[PDB]
């Protein structure tokens, strides 16, 4: 789910071949703002994880009896920093990051049961106060028989550091997603890029335009269904009755 | 007592030089940037008044 940001940079020459970014005036040719590229092209590949699922995560957490909150932060996770404060309890997954956790989905015992979240009244319901803590009631632990859990979330890329140094090769560097989505990102950051320049009448429009083309494009990608889409299809025929 | 007057009198070819255009042109753009540093103009009014002019 790689592509080179070469590759990228030379597209997308193609697009802003207008404006300060890539050329000169003579002898057009790449300046360096590729800083400001790179941290637009970020915003633009998190931007795309948000509209399609493209990931999914893992975690496994070690419980303790006795406690109310547990949060998920890198400082947290086994292999991270152990902060002395803490106690890691976080054992395996992903490497998490500052944007990893876009929304828990599943949460799995060690028994393989299915707890319930976010469900009022539901039997043993987890609740989530600050949207990446897991809030555990006392009724969990008095009918729990599970000394793990298995959570699942919704991933986004951590992107990778730039550096001063660095500025001599920046073609290195690997952008995470699959090529559908990378003729989509295209649009994406030539509207942003294209947005705050321009006084003539046909060309006060473009970042309009290219908006309406990242729309279209969206909206392509969905029909096309060239994204993970889970689909549900229950028993009903075991629990003892239906037959 | 004949000093003649040629194009590098007018306006040599650097920016920053001291012919005639090129003086004016500088204190053109002093006025609009001082102009646009206060909130009171965006920066293409500053392109679109210099093309003009």
């Amino acid at each position: 789910t790689i592509q080179l940001k070469q590759v990228i940079d030379l597209l997308a020459e193609g697009e802003l071949s207008n404006i300060k970014y890539v050329n000169i005036d003579t002898g057009a040719l790449v300046l360096e703002r590729v800083p400001s590229l790179i941290r637009a092209i970020n915003l633009g590949v998190l931007d795309l994880h948000k509209r399609f699922l493209l990931k999914e995560g893992m975690l496994k957490i070690q419980l303790e009896e006795g406690r109310r909150l547990y949060p998920l932060r890198p400082a947290y996770q086994v292999g991270q920093k152990p902060k002395p404060g803490v106690p890691q309890f976080i054992t395996e997954g992903n490497k998490l990051g500052r944007q990893s956790i876009l929304k828990i989905e599943k949460i799995i015992g060690d028994n393989g049961v299915e707890y319930y979240l976010n469900d009022t009244w539901q039997p043993l319901n987890i609740t989530t106060p600050e949207f990446d803590v897991l809030e555990i009631s006392d009724e969990f632990y008095c009918h729990s028989s599970s000394k793990t859990l298995e959570v699942r979330y919704r991933r986004a890329p951590t992107p990778m550091k730039i550096c001063v140094d660095n500025l001599d090769s920046w073609g290195c560097i690997d952008i995470d997603l699959p090529y559908t989505h990378l003729q989509a990102l295209l649009y994406f950051v030539a509207s942003r890029c294209q947005t705050p320049i321009g006084f003539m009448e046909n060309t006060a429009q473009e970042g309009f335009n290219f908006s309406q083309k990242y729309e279209a494009e969206c909206a392509n990608l969905d029909a096309q269904n060239l994204r993970i889409d889970p689909v549900g299809n229950q028993d009903r025929f075991t629990r003892g009755g239906w037959v | 007592a004949v000093e003649p007057i040629t194009i590098a009198d007018l306006t040599e070819v650097k920016l920053d030089g001291k012919g005639a255009l090129d003086q004016l042109l500088q204190v053109t753009r002093l006025h609009l940037a001082k102009e646009h540093d206060a909130g009171r103009l965006k920066g293409q009014e500053y392109a679109a008044v210099l093309t003009g002019g």
